[PDB]
């Protein structure tokens, strides 16, 4: 059994079957705790869970077909079954905090896409939306181990290493050294020689980040408030290597909207871009243009984090979760609508040996195994 | 006015 508590904004219903549109306390989601969950993911006013038996289950906002449902206008309030995929066992599902689309990766290694079509991020060669999830087939003669989506392009690494990107190619963010956007999976090249492991996709302007299995972090595309992590502001189209972040044992990278995080083996979480209204974490509102340790953690050994909008997520080895950032709609679950500047305990889960989060747009998630 | 905050809508 897995127990799912859900909190922030709920106005289309994106909490699963909760009652209020501000859910300003970690709240019990007997919906999404009686499925067994592997993994939640938030995306705009979107929510979606992975079970242990393989299927996925979808609810809020139903526009633009981002839940994959067979619709694409309204809003469903109990989570349902992505039928589409039910003949699968999927692993993981990828969607940015403010993403209208999102992929499914299958046990097996393959890929699934559905959601909003604008700039080829579904990698169909095409910019037509899916209402259902659809094979990427350029991907079908690769093991894909892992996946990330943005707000307008999506990655996909290999087994052995190498990162595919597509979508939009404005501001540099597919990294092939143009702007030029991608219908399907084009491999980053500059990146052969390293076996990336994990990739992150930002938001709007966006940056991507990857990570390879010497603990080495890449960063390219839009350089606004310093979310590529080296100084000023400036962008690019081919992978940099954040050299601040070498030898600090990275395990994790997350972008959320105009910034980057970074969580390490030893429990270190690394913030930094944008800073309006404490995204952070610092204390303050002011950009970050390098890595800068998250200080309000220090001595937390941190073991998983999220990242949505304007709100991070960490939770410490011993299943205590902790938040901050913005709280227009509750989504720091402190009970209030007051921004939390500095990472803050959450209410209501004392008991509660939380080992995951994960944040949508305005609201949060944190689950136990 | 932040680009990335959602409104409220009820």
């Amino acid at each position: 059994r897995t127990k799912v508590f859900v909190w922030g904004l709920n106005d289309k219903d994106q909490l699963g079957g909760l009652k209020g549109s501000k859910i300003k306390v970690p709240s019990f989601s007997e919906t999404l705790s009686a499925l067994n969950v592997v993994q939640v993911a938030g995306g705009s006013k979107s929510l979606f869970a992975v079970t242990v038996e393989g299927k996925v289950y979808a609810c809020g906002e139903a526009t633009n077909g981002r839940l994959g449902l067979g619709i694409s206008s309204g809003t469903v309030p109990i989570p349902r079954q992505i039928t589409a995929l039910s003949s699968y066992v999927v692993k993981k599902v990828a969607v940015h905090s403010g993403g209208r689309h999102a992929t499914a990766l299958t046990v097996d290694g393959k890929v699934f896409s559905w959601g909003e079509g604008d700039d080829g991020k579904l990698g169909h060669f095409s910019r037509m939306n899916c209402d259902k999830p659809r094979l990427i087939e350029a991907l079908k003669t690769k093991r894909i181990r892992d996946i990330a989506c943005g707000s307008s392009h999506s990655a996909a690494l290999t087994s052995s290493g190498e990162l595919y990107t597509w979508g939009l190619g404005e501001y540099g963010r597919l990294g092939h050294g143009d702007n030029t956007t991608q219908l399907k999976p084009k491999m980053v090249k500059v990146l052969l020689g390293h076996r990336v492991i994990q990739v992150a996709c930002g938001s709007r302007d966006a940056q991507t980040l990857a990570l390879t299995d010497e603990g080495l972090v890449f960063s390219w595309g839009d350089g606004d408030f310093g979310k590529l992590g080296r100084g000023g502001s400036e962008g690019c189209n081919i992978p940099q290597n954040i050299e601040r972040l070498n030898g600090q044992g990275v395990c994790q990278i997350e972008c959320g909207a105009q910034f980057s995080l970074a969580l390490t083996k030893s429990g270190v979480v690394w913030t930094w871009g944008k800073g309006d209204y404490f995204r952070l974490g610092h204390g303050s509102d002011v950009h970050v243009r390098k890595p800068q340790v998250v200080e309000g953690l220090r001595g937390k050994k941190i073991v998983h984090v999220a990242v949505g909008a304007l709100h991070c997520l960490a939770v410490t080895d011993s299943g205590q979760v902790y938040a901050w950032g913005d709280n227009d709609h509750g989504q720091q679950g402190n009970g209030t609508t007051t921004v939390n500047r500095k990472p803050t305990l959450v209410q209501g889960l004392e008991g509660q040996k939380i080992t995951r989060v994960a944040c949508g747009s305005s609201h949060s998630v944190a689950w136990t195994t | 006015f932040d680009e990335d905050k959602d409104e409220d809508e009820g």
